[PDB]
């Protein structure tokens, strides 16, 4: 049911390199964009950027500089890696399905992941 | 209706536009009347009416030289002109041997009856035998011995009534030397087209949008001259059919890329600028921008001219050097000012040092512009002036 | 950049329909989506297009795009759902809504 699974670390200290996994079970075929959304407290939702199954890659206006998505396709699972990781950046992670040809090619995000804790101590 | 602005190649999508794409063709053949004129009661007499039948005598004479001279030049839209030679190869098949006969045959009583062909092909036939019913009965005891149009006051106005559609046909056909691009409403009138277009090999989808739209369908339809067969006059036409009614479709409207420091105006330039469509789930490409006409919403298209392209190419709005499908962009450097004329808005490109500047006509130049490609919509801004060839925008709004 | 505004909170009483719009600047020229999130649980997509509604959503949840606002309708809200109700329109950076918590008033 190309479910989504992410796991990853939980506890990062400041100024390191954060690293998550998203792992999808069901197919990483070349039709969707899996992309990372994060969820600060606070409850307003922010998007990091998406990945497309080739090289194409788009991120956060606010964000560039400090994040960086890549594909390990050989598992059927994408990763990020955010940079000079601050007490600002705690925040619960997502990762989410985008399907294409509806809107420019973007469209909303069908289904997500569950959320994994990542805190900044 | 909705459109969105690709800032990494500065091209815009709009995509709210249904389309209607065209298949098939549905021959009609016709079936017309003079009556019996060529010879009844001329005598030497003067009179008025008199003068209406010889112009009857030199349509006959010029629908027969008009048909001999049409088989004389065949001695062994521009992407639909690959239908005329299909229009032109029915019509010989039915004008020879004795398939007119037949078709003759089968509405000897009827006005209308489906007929078959020699190939299989299904085609329709009518009779209009509405000339004969005056000329005939109402006109043949009222000119006797050679007294003409002395006894009687009203029937020599009622002649020019039934006398305006040969008139007019034979005109057509001898300006156009049988090929009518348009189906006048000389040839085919009302009730003939929610008629003949209701017995299409299509179903209940696209008939109801040819209900709506028998004008364009007017627009789009050709007829050819068949011959002339004793007293009677026999052309075909041909009617569009429609194969889809509603796909997604979508149009690309591309301009300079951007600019480049230290001085140097080295960018990229689309050269996509077209329509996109679906059939079969795969979208299909028209190579000019001048192929189909927005009415509304839909998008009225034929499937003889548009291209084929591979599916995977969707991501040609994402312009990162894929290696998927390579999209098909001209290179140079060549900078050239230029504004698209985008449909919900306005795309502008100036490069060279050029005062570029929007303006709403009641507000005045105000919130000027920059350098690189910007999207103005035409709520924001009314006009984009450049110089003195100021730019008007569309009052559709999506 | 960009931003799309929306009221943050939102009282419905039950059984009476619900709007809630997300202004943007130029809305309607591009397509607007939703989301719904239930307190805890990952968010769910409701609506994409302004009208569509992908798989299994009760009929009971539409939506508008008209001038430069596109308004989320509930007819006959519960108090099955309360969640947080986020925009979402593609200006190369995907603006999210500020969110918007629905109130069936609990009992």
């Amino acid at each position: 049911q190309v479910q989504l699974q992410e796991s990853g670390p939980g506890l990062v200290k400041p100024s390191e390199t954060l690293s998550l996994t998203c792992t999808v079970s069901g197919g990483s075929i070349s039709n969707y964009y899996w992309n990372w959304i994060r969820q600060p407290p606070g409850k307003g939702l922010e998007w990091i950027g998406y990945f497309y199954y080739s090289g194409s890659t788009k991120y956060n206006p606010s964000l560039k500089s400090r994040v960086t998505i890549s594909l390990d396709m050989s598992k059927n699972q994408f990763s990020l890696k955010l940079r000079s990781v601050t007490a600002a950046d705690t925040a619960v992670y997502y990762c989410a399905r985008g399907t294409m040809r509806e809107s420019g090619m973007p469209d909303a995000f069908d289904i997500w992941g569950q959320g994994t804790v990542v805190t900044v101590s | 209706l909705k459109e969105s602005y690709l800032e990494e190649s500065c091209s815009t999508i709009t995509e709210g536009y249904l389309s209607v794409l065209r298949t098939g063709w549905y021959t009609n053949v016709f079936t017309l009347e003079v009556g019996d004129v060529e010879n009844l009661t001329c005598a030497d007499g003067p009179s008025l009416i008199k003068t209406e039948l010889d112009l009857t005598k030199s349509a006959l004479r010029e629908l027969r030289t008009v048909s001999a001279d049409q088989l004389a030049r065949e001695e062994q839209g521009v992407c639909t002109a690959a239908a005329v030679t299909a229009g032109v190869a029915i019509a010989k098949t039915i004008r020879l041997e004795s398939e007119v006969t037949a078709i003759k045959n089968a509405l000897k009583k009827t006005n209308e009856a489906v007929s078959t062909l020699g190939n299989g092909v299904r085609v329709l036939a009518t009779a209009v035998r509405e000339l004969k019913d005056f000329v005939s009965k109402n006109l043949t005891r009222a000119i006797n011995k050679n007294k003409c149009d002395i006894p009687d006051l009203k029937m020599a106005v009622s002649f020019s009534q039934f006398n305006r559609r040969f008139l007019n046909v034979v005109r057509q056909f001898s300006d156009n030397a049988g090929i009518t691009p348009a189906i006048s409403l000389d040839l085919m009138t009302d009730a003939e087209l929610a008629r003949a277009v209701s017995n299409m090999p299509t179903s209940a989808g696209q008939i109801k949008l040819m209900l709506e739209n028998r004008a364009m369908v007017r627009r789009k339809g050709f007829g050819i001259l068949i011959g002339v067969y004793g007293s009677s006059v026999i052309y075909m036409v041909q009617l569009p059919i429609f194969g889809v009614i509603d796909t997604p479709c979508w149009i690309v409207k591309a301009a300079p890329s951007c600019s480049e420091k230290k001085g140097n105006y080295a960018c990229l330039l689309r050269e996509d600028q077209g329509w996109y469509c679906q059939n079969a789930g795969s979208t299909v490409y028209y190579p000019n921008e001048k192929d189909c006409e927005t009415r509304g919403d839909h998008v009225f298209c034929d499937t003889a001219c548009g291209i084929n392209v591979a599916e995977q190419s969707k991501e040609c709005n994402i312009n990162i050097s894929t290696t998927n499908y390579p999209c098909k962009v001209s290179t140079g450097r060549h900078p050239i000012s230029m504004v698209a004329l985008s449909p919900l808005g306005a795309l502008v490109a100036c490069y060279k040092g050029v005062s570029c500047s929007i303006g709403s006509n009641r507000v005045g130049i105000i919130k000027q512009l920059n350098k690189g490609c910007s999207y103005i919509t035409n709520q924001d801004a009314d006009t984009v002036t450049i110089d003195n060839t100021v730019y008007q925008l569309s009052k559709v709004e999506g | 950049s960009y931003e799309l505004i929306q009221p943050p909170s939102v009282s419905v009483s039950p059984g009476q329909t619900a709007i809630i719009t997300c202004s943007g600047n130029n809305l309607g020229n591009k397509y607007a989506c939703w989301y719904q999130q239930k307190a805890g649980q990952s968010p769910v997509m409701i609506i994409y297009q302004d009208n569509r509604r992908p798989s299994g959503i009760p009929e009971r949840f539409s939506g508008s795009n008209s001038g430069n606002t596109a308004t989320l309708t509930i007819s006959g809200t519960q108090a099955m759902d309360e969640a947080d109700y986020y925009c979402q329109a593609w200006d190369s950076s995907v603006v999210f809504g500020g969110g918007t918590k629905l109130t069936v008033l609990g009992q």
